[PDB]
């Protein structure tokens, strides 16, 4: 750490850097606050359709005891008029960070359906319903998750720069020109006197020589 | 009226004869080096510079009424559109709503037409309000916030 200007401009200049980086991740670290807010209040919603999902979905399971009693089991297993099992998810830059739109059953692509069973329209209904209620439940919880993950990073980030950086930084600074000023230009000026002190009493000597020839 | 032309040795305000000149005298206009960088022949850092008797050379007798609340709302909107490129950024500019755009877009014009002023080519101040109005159309009225009433309506009309 030379008390020399260069390294005062550079530490300056780290200083700068340092609180526009500060400001930059904070702005950034609010809006991906934002936006986990936004998608918790939609996983909040989901949360609340689950379980009434299910309790809808037991109707269906009544209907069709009471219509055709005993499923088809095995590999058949019945119960199913629609809802056929495939999804079409993919990774979405949002914020700056990829979310997986996870888009399931009753949601996802290559849906399919096979007529209707004696309870087939109810287990359309409510198992169907269901699937496409987690679908967006899915989507939403991967979301989320990621969302937290970046906005727990980047806080950590931002406070470790705000903890550390600059409350390390603005010390080398006020070190630095400290030593510069009160070293240099303080010895500086001392030679200076001593030299004009020298050269002074030189001229006394000059002339008391001169008054005694 | 003086106008010196005091260089500031290593590029900063802490050499002694830049910060005291400027105790001594009472305002500060700028020449940003990245303008200069990004070739814009006036580089004057607009927003860094400032004149502390702007209220007393602008008025209506002399100079236009608009002037000094034009003035103030270019400085906020540049304020805004340098936050807004920051944030465009930082975020990748999809998470950037309608006003993010526009506060973006009028940055871009700014420098492109405004602060960029051909060598021999003279404006009027008359004419520079009217560019700086022309840049201000872009702007919804109601975005305008800095602006008085009935003063707006008044040229926002165009």
């Amino acid at each position: 750490v030379v008390p020399t200007v260069t390294m005062l401009g550079v530490m300056k200049s780290r200083l700068v850097g340092a609180t526009r980086g500060h400001a930059l991740l904070k702005k950034k670290s609010d809006a991906l606050t934002v936006q986990f807010r936004q998608i918790l209040k939609n996983i909040v919603t989901t949360k609340e359709s689950m379980g009434e999902v299910m309790k809808d979905s037991s109707f269906a399971l009544i209907e069709a005891k009471y219509v055709a009693g005993e499923n088809i089991k095995h590999i058949v297993l019945e119960n199913v008029q629609n809802a056929s099992i495939k999804v079409r998810s993919r990774q979405e830059n949002i914020a700056g960070v990829k979310i997986p739109k996870f888009e399931y059953f009753t949601d996802g692509e290559t849906k399919n359906d096979l007529t209707g069973l004696a309870r087939g329209g109810q287990q359309v209904q409510q198992c169907r319903a269901a699937y496409v209620k987690a679908i967006e439940l899915l989507v939403e919880l991967a979301s989320l998750q990621t969302s937290f993950l970046t906005l727990d990073e980047a806080i950590k980030t931002t406070n470790r720069r705000v903890n550390a950086l600059e409350n390390v930084v603005k010390p080398r600074l006020e070190n630095t020109i400290t030593y510069i000023k009160g070293e240099l230009d303080e010895l500086e000026r001392e030679d200076f006197f001593r030299l004009k002190k020298i050269q002074g009493y030189k001229k006394r000597e000059i002339e008391r020589q001169l008054a005694s020839s | 009226t003086q106008i010196p032309i005091l260089t500031m040795p290593n590029d900063d305000i802490t050499h002694p004869t830049p910060d005291l000149t400027g105790y001594i005298t009472e305002g500060q206009i700028y020449i940003d080096r990245q303008l200069q960088n990004r070739q814009i022949y006036p580089p004057i850092n607009v927003l860094p510079s400032l004149s502390r008797l702007m209220k007393s050379a602008i008025g209506e007798g002399m100079t236009r009424r608009d002037h000094s609340d034009v003035s103030n709302q270019l400085y906020a909107n540049y304020a805004i559109g340098k936050d807004v490129q920051a944030m465009k950024a930082v975020v990748g500019e999809e998470a950037l709503s309608s006003e993010d755009l526009l506060y973006l877009e009028f940055l871009d014009k700014f420098e492109r037409k405004f602060v960029a002023q051909g060598a021999y080519d003279s404006r009027n101040i008359f004419q520079s309000l009217d560019l700086a109005w022309t840049l201000l159309r872009i702007f919804p009225r109601e975005l305008l916030h800095r602006i008085p009433g009935k003063t707006l309506d008044q040229y926002y009309s165009r």
